[PDB]
RNA sequence: CGCAAGACGGACCAGAGCGAAAGCAUUUGCCAAGAAUGUUUUCAUUAAUCAAGAACGAAAGUCGGAGGUUCGAAGACGAUCAGAUACCGUCGUAGUUCCGACCAUAAACGAUGCCGACCGGCGAUGCGGCGGCGUUAUUCCCAUGACCCGCCGGGCAGCUUCCGGGAAACCAAAGUCUUUGGGUUCCGGGGGGAGUAUGGUUGCAAAGCUGAAACUUAAAGGAAUUGACGGAAGAGCGAUUUUUGUACACACCGCCCGU
């Protein structure tokens, strides 16, 4: 169940790493980006809406990711880091570095790291008014 | 309940011959049940492949689209799709004290081919100088704009996009726009960063087959 | 009493004084 | 009573400075007012350093850096300690923290 | 992987530039305008400030058309709370965008009218001009661009000083003031009542300009000092001689606002 590969060389694929300071997603792709292998959430991990964002929740869905593209024949994995962008933040979540250190754990091969957040050359309004956030 | 992976084929795609390296990867699509053809979902995927993974003694910060336009039995075949920098290689060039100058031109081929190609430069601060700032005046911004938009013109409707490609892979027009750019202002990390298909001819299993060998 | 809303309060008398004084009346 | 000659902010010899939005909580600074921070950083922190040199396919692969710009306002400048408040005297002093060692 | 609409031009972007002020940042073209510098050109007092009278004038707001992505007064909900009719979150109407008519108000601030003269240093910076060893590019040559060292003239600013001012904070102007007179415009007269009533005038409206009195009160206010608090980290006129803010000084168990 999967490419017929020699045992030297390795089958890459892409993993879009999307950080964001209330969820996780880890997803792997072909090169291509149009086929899905597995895709995780850390919401699936973690039955609270506290640690969704957490590191250990980004852990289990990366090991959980790693499994079952490592079922399929997929060996080695590109890196799309990606904040939530436009005009929100640029800095990614706390689960970004969690999640890309439990997939090196699982013992995956790690390809290029690649930043992917949206940057615009300029946008529409930001949502919170003239005063901002006031909590 | 029923596995959607049980029914998915692997697929081999190739880069076209301008290249060393010709496998780039695979790719996986979903058998063909009568309903929808394997083939028609395998053509128009784009691939991001960096050059050093194309070519072993250039640069990795140079990324090339590439996209699938025949198949021939567990063969995808692509072709020369679009360019590009990588995001720190960009946002490192861009420095404080000093003046960017940026230019795009809009150039057909001899073949048909429609491009759209994007030039950014940058002041080089003297090796004796004193003051802080390297600033060109607006005139010379002016003149340094237009002799990035000639020379981007003059090597792009007289070649082919075999020949275009090739000018690309060690990116000899930015070297020859900072060459000529020196008697206006000093220009360092000139480079010509982003390539766009606007128009493709009529497709050719001919000029695919020319193209691949 | 913050000044600005000392003063919107006397323009709403006085719009209200308006109403009522109208100059119909 | 002034408390600052420049009135706290960089505007001279021109009437109006666009605003742009804190990073933290959205709100409309002048440009010129504004805190501003570059940060250049690695993708990686200093275990996942180690731990990824030996999991990747090249031979000395450099990290990519990540290159951010963030602005902030005074009130979330002040409450974040990126900026204390400074002595009379010591306020006069425009001089970069001595972070080169 | 494409398509469509609308709005905005990131990084470069600075105590940098332009504009009478509001204000002004993707490329290219067209149109008219302008400061500064250069000048052994021309006119020869043609000038400065300005009742009356005019042009422009952020945002919001009003009336007609066109579009309506995002954000979003009002509003409907979910939370928090003793209570929230607020702060927080989900939606969301006018509006936010363009054209044509109104409106003329901002902490429209350098809280500092304009023209002219004189009165200390220093290092940068933007524009124009002048001079000069030496590095670079235009394959050679001048010459022209990029650096380097200076000089002059306008411009945005900075550091320093027992120039002198000022209650001081501070100011090379806020100096050249009892040793009081260069020209000229606007404008203040203890704190409230009050920018309120009324009259006039402008506007579709909202409102804009001009603008009192009766009455009430012994202080209100500026700068700085020592304390006390905080859900913050020889020198000065003189009091006086961890940082910081204060409207507290019976010193937060304070003071104080409106029903
Ligand atoms: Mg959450
Ligand atoms: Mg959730
Ligand atoms: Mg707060
Ligand atoms: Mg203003
Ligand atoms: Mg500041
Ligand atoms: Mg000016
Ligand atoms: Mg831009
Ligand atoms: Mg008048
Ligand atoms: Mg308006
Ligand atoms: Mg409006
Ligand atoms: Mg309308
Ligand atoms: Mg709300
Ligand atoms: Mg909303
Ligand atoms: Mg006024
Ligand atoms: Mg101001
Ligand atoms: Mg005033
Ligand atoms: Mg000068
Ligand atoms: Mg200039
Ligand atoms: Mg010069
Ligand atoms: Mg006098
Ligand atoms: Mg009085
Ligand atoms: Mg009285
Ligand atoms: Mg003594
Ligand atoms: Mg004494
Ligand atoms: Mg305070
Ligand atoms: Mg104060
Ligand atoms: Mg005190
Ligand atoms: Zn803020």
């Amino acid at each position: 169940l999967g490419p017929q590969v020699a045992e030297g060389e390795n089958v890459f694929g892409v993993c879009h790493i999307f950080a964001s300071f209330n969820d996780t997603f880890v997803h792997v792709t072909d090169l291509s980006g149009k086929e899905t292998i597995c895709r995780v959430t850390g919401g699936m991990k973690v039955k609270a809406d506290r640690d969704e964002s957490s590191p250990y929740a980004a852990m289990l869905a990366a090991q959980d990711v790693a499994q079952r593209c490592k079922e399929l024949g997929i060996t080695a994995l590109h890196i799309k880091l990606r904040a939530t962008g436009g005009n929100r933040t640029k800095t990614p979540g706390p689960g970004a570095q969690s999640a890309l250190r439990a997939l090196a754990r699982s013992g995956m091969k790690i390809g290029r790291i690649e930043d992917v957040t949206p940057i615009p050359s300029d946008s529409t309004r930001r949502k919170g008014g003239r005063r901002g956030r006031r909590l | 309940v029923v596995d959607p992976f049980s029914k998915k084929d692997w697929y081999d795609v190739k880069a076209p011959a301008m290249f060393n390296i010709r496998n780039i990867g695979k790719t996986l699509v979903t058998r063909t049940q009568g309903t929808k053809i394997a083939s028609d979902g395998l053509k128009g995927r784009v691939f991001e492949v960096s050059l050093a993974d194309l070519q072993n003694d250039e640069v990795a910060f140079r990324k090339f689209k590439l996209i699938t336009e025949d198949v021939q039995g567990k063969n995808c075949l692509t072709n020369f799709h679009g360019m590009d920098l990588t995001r720190d290689k960009m946002c490192s060039m861009v420095k404080k004290w000093q003046t960017m100058i940026e230019a795009h031109v809009d150039v057909k081929t001899t073949d048909g081919y429609l491009l759209r190609l994007f030039c950014v430069g940058f002041t080089k601060k003297r090796n004796n100088q004193i003051r802080k700032t390297s600033y060109a005046q607006h005139q010379q911004v002016r003149q340094i704009r237009k002799k990035m938009m000639e020379i981007m013109t003059r090597e792009v409707q007289t070649n082919d996009l075999k020949e275009v490609v090739n000018k690309l892979i060690p990116d000899s027009i930015g070297k020859d726009i900072e060459k000529a750019c020196q008697s206006i202002y000093p220009l360092h990390d000139v480079f010509v960063r982003k390539v766009k298909m606007l128009k493709k001819p009529k497709f050719e299993l001919g000029k695919l087959m020319e193209l691949h060998g | 009493m913050r000044a600005k809303w000392r003063k919107k309060r006397m323009r709403r008398l006085k719009r209200k004084r308006r109403k009522m004084r109208q100059r119909s009346k | 009573t002034k408390k600052r000659r420049n009135n706290g902010r960089a505007k001279k010899g021109r009437g109006h400075v666009q605003p742009i939005r804190c990073t933290n909580c959205a709100r409309c600074v002048p440009k010129d007012k504004a805190i501003k921070k570059f940060v250049i950083r690695n993708i990686v922190e200093a275990a996942a350093v180690r731990d990824i040199s030996e999991a990747s396919v090249f031979d000395a692969y450099v990290l990519p850096k990540l290159y951010v710009k963030l602005h902030y306002c005074v009130s979330c400048a002040i409450h974040s300690k990126v900026v204390r408040n400074r002595s009379r005297e010591a306020r006069k002093d425009r001089t970069p923290p001595p972070r080169f060692r």
